[PDB]
RNA sequence: UGACUGCUCCCUAGCAUGCUACUACCG
RNA sequence: GCGGUAGUAGCAUGCUAGGGAGCAG
């Protein structure tokens, strides 16, 4: 009930009660957010709220103070007197505010809705606790939005890769893949049991999950809401280049795993931060691995932000480091339990940023830049406190599932304050050296957004196929689905003996649970799919909307396959800018 | 007490009157004088002193408020204190011996007094004298509660170490008698 | 009754709380739920949920005062210093406890010696001091619980001086109140074990608000909730040289004792003329109105006076149930019929028989009285009147009848004996016959364990009433102890009034124009707590001379004592706070240049400031 | 390490009531 | 000419709250 003003950070007792998140006001600050806004509630030690029985006003500026509790105009005694008075609202330590002149920014992130583009462009405008603010409440109001949906009814299975399952009247289908994970609990007798961490396929309903429970009677599948706590440390601490290396202990040898990782190590080892700048294929793996042995005697963190894309985050570690120097850190869900778990003391712990037992470091690498928030840079500032850490990952990927935002796309420059600290600077670390890949996505990423730093260094035989076929959208619910795309498949099949083993990239995941259920090819998913792609891939139609197709989805999409990349023009695509093989359909 | 609403027309209608009596006018002038000032001192009453009384209402307000917002600061320390308590007394039930004693019972309820007779691992015995010594624990390992307990340490009144080789019946009048023995459940736990 | 004597056969193992295995958040616990009383039989709670959440305030304060977890999680114990059932060690070393000497106050002895006292052959010597006590001193006081031996009653007697009983506690209201209506005074005392460790009794007060306090009160009356209870060593003046030892009960205990008894307890303590004098004070005329009141219209009067031998550690438990069952009759209205039954079983569980933390190690309290709860005195009140009660019935119903001269006696004596061994339910008319009776002939005051008596003689000369010897022989036969009548006075004179009551002697002055009582202290307890103090900064008198002017006020009356020397006292107080005064004055003008003024300061040595206390004129 | 009640004295702060006094308004 | 009202000062009375001390069971 005291602490410091999120403004002036003088301490306070003053808390508003139209925010979602309960901020903590200033007096000052208090009176000039309920004068210029309609938040008209605040709350104290006590509520200011008359309290004459069978009244009933939550207002502030209509209060009158008289005894010892608070009354109204109907109710006010004749000693009375006004809470709202002198521009500053009665409270605690009143006499030491000092008062901001930053309320006009804190009215609109305070007032936002989060509608419209404006939304994130002022969230990533302002100054440090209000970034805070509005990614806390950000992911408030989209916590809230998704649990305002149903619970899925269960009474029966049919079989594996099936079932019957029912939402709540007046409740929409909520989303499809792992992306909205969906961890349900159902009931007995008295208390709630277990049911399985799964996700749907479509509506048969095939099991993407990875367990298998007697399910039937009383089931409760539902999308986990889970509450937010609050923040503690900034997003990013300001960096400052060393000149003492202190801990870090350049060894006597050289540890080659790769070359240029000396120069790695030369200027990560001074900053408070870094960076690891990767295109897809392209040291993004394995430097981390290098650095492991030539810092040997330096605490190093590992972790990335999703369950999912864990791959190169724990196999190399256990390949070539030694066994006993790694860790495993996993809630007990399902995923890479290679290394010991219950295990405080090591130098090398793999994780992600759900859970992790609490210390302190001073190297740390983090992963998955692209679609990580200000609050996920913030809690893992907050958890690893240490000297200097790389962030892995690169613009030129996808965003975070921000559904929210309706109208306009958000742009590299939009991702959080370090995506775009890295991108008005200029980045920590340029890589230029593609480990296994043709020098198709060397052409079409440079011309784009690599700048030409990486150049071929496989050869191009132009086997990649694209072609002229357009395609055409239709809605029917959330998801979508394409008639040139049921014809489609078996039209570029005819006769390409090349794409028949090629992986399905997934705009609209309805659409390729309808291809595996009449041709067959694997799902693949678009965000959290990085690492997972095969040596051969299609980029099929899928869409022609502003669904996914504006520049940055595609980058590391060309980048699936490594030698066969059916990249067709979609829509309105990068078409006149580069050299693509094409074949015409009889 | 100095800026308030009413004191400049007090104090302008004070200093007109008085330079009104000052220029030596007629008795009229002095009657109206008289009555200005009596209605303004009149009205300036309330207003110094309603405010005075607002003033401490409001003092009082904030003191009880601080006093609340301390005494749920001092609730919220109690409360981590008591539930660190019980979470460290926890780690130490013995969870296999006193799980097998429960399945045991008919509906999971057993008295009290048998849990530390037939789980606990150490064992402490006060001795007043000798006579008493030599018929409960005598030599190094001794049978109580149908249970095998071997000597760890003895010390005494003054927990000083003491030696079993100069517990005899010669040397007992040298040694702080209340005597403390700790043993160990042989065989069983610890 | 029944219970008690079948329950002597079982093995004294299965007695108390019985625990089980609660999750909370899938860890396991292990709690309280039930008790197995020797007397009241297998109780179960009513309210009990095995998996859970995260417990809340008042489920950690229940679980945090349960000596199920302290014992579980402790080490065996074999205490061979002590006779009594032993449970477990809390810690790795036994804890030994001393007792300090006193403070020597050198300026009052010089003071009083320089005036003629302490003389060879002088009426006036000292023998009060503060008594030293070695390490092994608590657990030897304990001990003392090896006089409580489980007694069997006569119920057929004890269900009619049950009634009779209840007739004399009549005229008084109770009931149970609200958490905001409970006045506590001096929140600044221990709260007991384990919360001795985070604060005292402000902080369990202030931590907990309203509605806490109430379900927490309202908890207790479909549950049973065992505690724990702390012994501590005293440190006063006194005459004989045995260690005193008090009881700490624990917070969880009193704060729902209070909310139950309050309101009787405070309607008792507000009433004058009654039996009880509990509430009323000396000062005043206090001491000669209750004087004047015990001797009523008695038609032979003498005065009597008996003592307990070991009057808490040998109390039965039938008495003690039978105290708390008559206190508790006034819930008639705001409690029902089983949430009466719980509340007795809280209290049996809480302070008739539980553990007790002596040195640093746990032990079973076989029964009787711990000193130290919600309701001690009233309670002993209500067991003095039950023993003069069954000492009157024995009186009386073994005389020879056919010696009787007066006819009314003697159908009262039938119809007591046919109302005792040959009716089976309460006869109304009969039982306030008999109370009215006793209230003519037989006339007491009671303060908790102290009583003076103002009976007819020739009724106890022919055996119609209660002697010391019928005193003796219920002693005897109902409280396992023997009480020598060299302890017990008896006075045939009423101008001289009772000859020890509250530890203080009467005497009949003049004052004004009329007669009055007064009482008077011994001299040499005022002397000793002049000379020998607790703390070193009250051998200063400067620093606390309110100290000499309350000593002064209760040794006033002690100047109308023929005897010389008992005035001497008097003076003497009276010139050492003039000394003292002068001192401070003069002391405090003479480094620093502060000057002093002797404005109605005059008044504490002069005799009318203290003479207005004992006159009836009720100020402040 | 310091239990539950009862009574009494001293000091300060607030509230209510009453007595007197000094100005002012009103009839 | 008498009364009412509004502040101000001194004095007395009883409660509530805080602190220091004494006795009794
Ligand atoms: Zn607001
Ligand atoms: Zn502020
Ligand atoms: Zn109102
Ligand atoms: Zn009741």
């Amino acid at each position: 009930a005291v602490g410091a003003c999120v403004l002036c950070n003088s301490q306070t007792s003053l808390r508003c009660g139209a925010c979602i998140r309960r901020p903590f006001l200033c007096c000052k600050c208090c009176y000039d957010h309920v004068i210029s806004t309609s938040h008209k509630l605040v709350l104290s030690v006590n509520p200011y709220v008359c309290n004459a029985p069978g009244c009933d006003v939550t207002d502030v500026t209509q209060l009158y103070l008289g005894g010892m509790s608070y009354y109204c105009k109907s109710h006010k005694p004749p000693i009375s007197f006004p809470l709202c008075a002198n521009g500053q609202v009665f409270g605690l330590y009143k006499n030491t505010c000092v008062g901001s002149d930053n309320v006009t920014d804190f009215n609109a992130i305070a007032t936002c809705d989060w509608t419209n583009a404006g939304d994130y462009i002022l969230a990533n405008t302002c100054t440090e606790r209000l970034k805070l603010f509005a990614a806390e409440t950000l992911k408030a109001t989209e916590e809230t939005f998704k649990l305002s949906y149903g619970i899925a009814t269960v009474r029966e299975v049919l079989s594996d890769r099936e079932l019957h399952l029912s939402w709540e009247v007046g409740k929409p289908r909520p989303p499809l893949n792992r992306n909205y994970v969906f961890t349900g609990y159902r009931v007995t007798k008295n208390s709630k049991v277990q049911i399985g961490e799964y996700t749907f396929e479509k509506g048969a309903v095939v099991y993407r999950g990875t367990t298998t429970y007697k399910l039937n009677v009383g089931d409760y599948f539902v999308l986990t809401s889970h509450t937010v706590m609050p923040l503690s440390a900034p997003t990013l601490v300001p960096q400052e280049h060393y000149v003492r290396i202190t801990g870090l202990y350049p060894t006597l040898n050289i540890s080659d795993e790769f070359s240029s990782n000396v120069a790695n190590y030369q200027k990560v080892g001074m900053q408070k931060y870094s960076t690891l700048q990767g295109p897809p294929g392209t040291g993004k793996s394995h430097f981390a691995i290098g650095l492991a042995l030539y810092y040997p005697s330096a605490r190093i963190v590992y972790t990335a932000c999703s369950h999912a894309a864990v791959d190169a985050l724990c196999e190399k570690a256990l390949k070539y480091l030694p066994i006993d120097k790694c860790s495993r850190i996993i809630p007990a869900v399902e995923c890479f339990d290679k290394f010991k778990v219950n295990s405080t003391l090591e130098q090398y712990v793999f994780c992600t940023v759900n859970a992790l037992p609490e210390t302190t470091a001073d190297i740390v690498v983090f992963d998955e830049i692209s679609m990580a928030t200000n609050y996920d840079l913030s809690v893992v500032n907050a958890r690893l406190r240490a000297k200097h850490y790389v962030y892995i990952g690169d613009p030129a990927q996808l965003p975070a599932p921000r559904t929210l935002l309706t109208k306009g796309t958000l742009e590299p420059e939009y991702f959080n304050s370090v995506c775009r600290l890295m991108k008005t600077i200029g980045p920590d670390m340029f890589l230029g050296t593609c480990r296994r890949c043709p020098a198709e996505i060397v052409d079409t990423v440079s011309a784009l957004v690599y700048d030409n730093k990486l150049k071929a260094h496989k050869d191009k035989s132009a086997q990649c196929f694209k072609m002229f076929y357009k395609g055409v959208i239709t809605h029917d619910v959330s998801s979508a689905i394409n008639r040139p795309q049921i014809g489609v498949v078996r039209e570029f099949l005819t006769r390409n003996p090349a794409w028949r083993k090629a992986v399905f990239i997934s705009p609209y995941n309805s659409q390729n649970a309808v291809a595996s259920k009449i041709l067959g090819l694997p799902t693949q998913t678009v965000d959290s799919s990085q690492g997972s792609e095969y040596d051969y891939v299609i980029f099929t139609q899928t869409t022609e909307t502003a669904h996914s197709c504006n520049v940055n989805r595609f980058n590391v999409a060309i980048t699936r396959a490594k030698v066969g990349i059916l990249c067709i023009m979609s829509d309105r695509d990068l078409y006149d800018k580069l050299q693509f093989t094409s074949l015409e359909i009889p | 007490f100095s800026s308030l609403p009413s004191y400049a027309a007090f104090a302008t209608a004070q200093e007109a009157y008085e330079q009104a009596v000052a220029n030596g006018d007629s008795e009229v002038v002095l009657k109206k004088l008289k009555k200005s000032l009596n209605v303004a001192k009149s009205e300036f009453d309330r207003d110094a002193a309603m405010q005075r009384k607002l003033e401490k209402m409001a003092d009082q307000a904030m003191t009880q408020m601080y006093k609340q917002a301390r005494s749920e600061d001092k609730r919220a320390k109690v409360t981590s204190a008591m539930q660190t308590m019980l979470f460290t007394m926890l780690r130490k039930l013995d969870n296999d011996a006193l799980n097998n004693i429960i399945n045991n019972a008919r509906d999971g309820c057993v008295p009290l007094n048998i849990i530390p007779l037939t789980t606990a691992a150490k064992l402490m015995v006060v001795i007043p004298d000798y006579n008493t010594y030599k018929n409960t624990c005598d030599g190094t390992t001794f049978t109580y509660a149908s249970a095998l307990w071997e000597i760890q340490q003895v010390v005494d009144a003054d927990s000083k170490i003491v030696q079993l080789s100069e517990i005899s019946m010669d040397n007992s009048p040298n040694l702080a008698w209340p005597l403390i023995v700790t043993a160990l459940r042989a065989n069983s736990a610890v | 009754n029944f219970n008690v004597l079948f329950s002597t056969v079982f093995p004294p193992t299965s007695f108390g709380p019985l625990v089980r295995k609660i999750f909370v958040d899938g860890v396991p616990f292990v709690v309280s739920t039930g008790y197995h009383f020797r007397e009241l039989g297998v109780v179960h709670n009513q309210d009990v949920n095995l998996h859970s959440s995260r417990l809340s305030f008042k489920e950690l304060l229940v679980y945090a005062a349960d000596p199920a977890m302290h014992a579980a999680s402790g080490n065996l114990l074999l205490d061979k210093r002590t006779t009594c059932f032993s449970v477990a060690a809390l810690t790795n070393n036994v804890a030994f406890q001393t007792v300090k000497p006193g403070n020597f106050n050198k300026d009052f002895y010089d003071f009083a010696v320089s005036k003629g006292f302490f003389k060879e052959g002088s009426s006036v010597e000292l023998k009060h001091f503060f008594f030293a006590q070695d390490g092994n001193a608590a657990i030897s006081d304990y001990d003392y619980y090896r006089y409580n031996l489980p007694t069997m009653c006569d119920i057929r007697q004890l269900l009619f001086v049950v009634e009779v009983v209840d007739k004399y506690f009549d005229c008084y209201d109770g009931g149970c109140i609200n958490a905001n209506q409970v006045i506590v005074n001096n929140l600044d005392k221990s709260a007991g074990f384990p919360f001795n460790k985070w604060g005292k009794a402000r902080l369990y007060y202030d931590s907990m608000s309203y509605e806490d306090q109430d379900a927490l009160f309202a908890y207790t009356k479909r549950n049973v909730i065992p505690t724990i209870t702390q012994m501590n060593l005293k440190y006063a003046i006194s005459a004989k040289n045995r260690a005193r030892t008090v009881a700490g009960v624990s917070i969880c205990s009193t704060m729902t004792n209070r909310q139950f008894h309050q309101k009787l307890l405070k309607s008792i303590a507000a009433t004058r003329g009654a039996t009880v004098v509990i509430g009323t004070s000396k000062f005043y005329g206090g001491w000669h109105n209750m004087l004047k009141t015990v001797y009523s219209d008695v038609e032979n009067p003498h005065l009597m006076g008996w003592d307990y031998p070991k009057c808490d550690r040998a109390m039965p438990n039938m008495l003690r149930i039978m105290a708390s069952l008559v206190l508790a009759r006034k819930h008639t209205t705001c409690c029902s019929l089983s949430h009466r039954f719980y509340r007795l079983a809280n209290e049996c569980a809480q302070v008739l028989s539980e553990m007790v933390m002596c040195g640093g190690s746990l032990y079973v309290k076989p029964g009787g009285t711990s000193s130290g709860d919600a309701t001690t005195a009233y309670a002993n009140s209500v067991f003095n009147i039950c023993q003069a009660v069954t000492a009157n019935v024995n009186a009386l119903l073994s005389t020879d009848g056919n010696k009787i001269a007066d006819k009314y006696v003697r159908n009262l004596q039938h119809r007591l004996y046919e109302c005792l061994y040959r009716n089976r339910d309460v006869d109304t008319d009969f039982v306030n016959e008999f109370y009215a009776y006793l209230r003519k002939h037989f006339s007491m005051m009671i303060l908790s364990d102290d009583a003076v008596v103002c009976f007819n003689s020739t009724y106890a000369s022919q055996g119609l009433v209660a002697s010391i010897k019928n005193f003796k022989s219920v002693l005897y036969y109902q409280n396992n102890v023997f009480m020598s009548e060299a302890k017990c006075w008896t006075e045939t004179d009423l101008t001289k009034g009772p000859h020890e009551f509250c530890s203080q002697h009467t005497m009949l002055v003049k004052q004004g124009d009329d007669y009055v009582y007064l009482p008077y202290p011994d001299p040499s307890r005022i002397l000793g707590a002049g000379c020998f103090v607790d703390d070193i900064v009250k051998t200063d008198g400067t620093l606390m001379i309110e100290r000499f002017v309350s000593l002064a006020i209760d040794a006033y009356p002690l100047t109308k004592h023929p005897n010389q020397e008992y005035a001497d006292v008097f003076h003497l107080y009276l010139q050492y706070i003039r000394k003292l005064h002068d001192e401070l004055t003069g002391h405090m003008l003479d480094m620093y240049s502060v000057m002093l003024t002797n404005d109605n300061t005059s008044r504490y040595w002069e005799p009318e400031f203290y003479e207005a206390m004992y006159t009836p004129h009720t100020v402040l």
